[PDB]
């Protein structure tokens, strides 16, 4: 399943990824020269695309299409800055329309002590309840804990 | 020093199914081919110790049914060049353990391509020691 | 003996879920053949290829790797993108054998931008 894990270079998405995937991590920069990775979970056979989002490519991040069906959208939770507004909305909407054919599960990262501004405000802002829509989960994490990881996958490995 | 102006792999039947023009100076694929017509044809089925066309060096190994070519400038050393000419020639031969034919090529098309890239890469000879090579590769 | 147009559509089939390493290898050979005798090239066709080639990378298979290099190597003066490759590239670089590494530089060199360069210098040092 082409499941796209998204976010920037510099996020430390990658850190997570291999933490999960390999057990072990790697730098807080998500990739520059991509990830395609395969994971069996629950012995079900999965492709992870991990994006160190970086702009030019970011622009092109649409860049591929076929066989799309699932989103890890990594967003950094505590990110007080790049998260919402035009960017957030735009990305979400665009993605949604383009591939209305895949569940969007957003991943909120390095929650540590959360350095956001309200779990509630944001979820709403994202129109998390614009829902009447595809399997969704809003999910909390600080990477080091991995505050919600296994469910994401688990609940996911639901059919 | 970028010796291969171009390299060509040729029929008995005076055609070329591989050529990698290390550098082009008269354009086209086409233009190469016309040249073949003269040159190959003329030469065809017979080789030289030395052969020249106009201050350029003409190099190459043959088979009864097949033709190998390298072009460089005749303005420079026969021996090495030969050594090379062979180096290829042998390597492949050895490698093959067989005389290439028309057969050889169809028999496995891939190997040529693969081969082609390793020694010379557009022009200069990177790779060599054919046995070495031969061993070196297999994958 | 054989013809390009059909093939051009068909190559992406390797990119289709299709598992049979051989099949695609062959098809690749042909492309190269078309090319070898002489072939038009261009962007659209490339771009579509750009997404097409790209997914295909859980391959371990070494030889599989070879094939790739060649193709990429084909794109140089008419080259398209590098960033994707970076990771990939990196992969050759960290990549155990020695081998992987040489092909990558080799495509890279007609084609590239100052910028990255710095980084890649280090690799050069090595």
């Amino acid at each position: 399943m082409r499941i796209l894990m998204v976010g920037l270079d510099g996020a430390g998405k990658t850190t997570v990824l291999y933490k999960l995937k390999l057990g072990e991590v790697i730098t807080t920069i998500p990739t520059i020269g991509f990830n395609v990775e395969t994971v069996q979970y629950k012995n079900i056979s999965f492709t992870v695309w991990d994006v160190g989002g970086q702009d030019r490519i970011r622009s092109l991040w649409r860049h591929y299409y076929r066989n799309t069906e699932g989103v890890i959208f990594v967003v950094d939770s505590n990110d007080r800055s790049r998260i919402g507004e035009a960017r957030e909305v735009m990305q979400r909407m665009l993605n949604e329309d383009e591939l209305r054919n895949a569940a969007w599960l957003v991943f909120a990262n390095k929650q540590d002590l959360p350095e956001a501004m309200s779990a509630a405000e944001i979820t709403e802002k994202l129109g998390l309840h614009s829902i009447r829509n595809r399997p969704w989960f809003i999910q909390a994490t600080c990477a080091t804990s991995g505050e919600g990881l296994y469910e994401g996958l688990e609940w996911l490995s639901n059919s | 020093l970028y010796t291969v102006k171009a390299i060509l792999i040729l029929d008995n039947d005076g055609d070329r199914l591989f050529a990698k023009y290390y550098d082009d100076t008269y354009p086209s694929v086409k233009e190469q081919k016309a040249f073949e017509k003269n040159i190959f044809n003329k030469t065809h089925r017979t080789d030289s110790e030395i052969a020249l066309l106009e201050g350029l060096t003409v190099v190459y190994k043959s088979s009864i049914d097949l033709y190998f070519y390298v072009i460089g400038s005749s303005y420079e050393n026969e021996l090495m060049l030969m050594a090379v000419l062979n180096c290829l020639f042998d390597s492949l031969s050895q490698m093959l353990r067989k005389n290439v034919e028309k057969r050889a090529l169809l028999e496995n098309m891939e190997g040529l391509f693969l081969a082609v890239d390793e020694i010379v890469d557009g022009g200069v000879i990177l790779e060599s020691d054919p046995q070495q090579v031969v061993h070196r590769v297999a994958l | 003996h054989l013809e390009k147009s059909a093939v051009l559509q068909e190559a992406r089939v390797f990119n289709e879920t299709p598992i049979n390493p051989r099949k695609c290898a062959h098809i690749l050979t042909k492309i190269l053949y078309l090319i070898n005798q002489g072939e038009h090239l261009g962007t659209t066709e490339a771009t579509e290829a750009f997404f097409a080639m790209t997914k295909l990378f859980q391959s371990n298979d070494p030889t599989l790797r070879r094939m790739c290099y060649l193709t990429i190597k084909e794109m140089s003066c008419i080259a398209e993108d590098v960033i994707i490759v970076t990771s990939s590239l990196t992969k050759d670089m960290t990549g155990k054998e020695d081998n992987y590494r040489g092909p990558a530089v080799r495509a890279l060199c007609q084609i590239t931008d100052s910028t990255m360069l710095q980084a890649v210098e280090r690799y050069m040092k090595q």
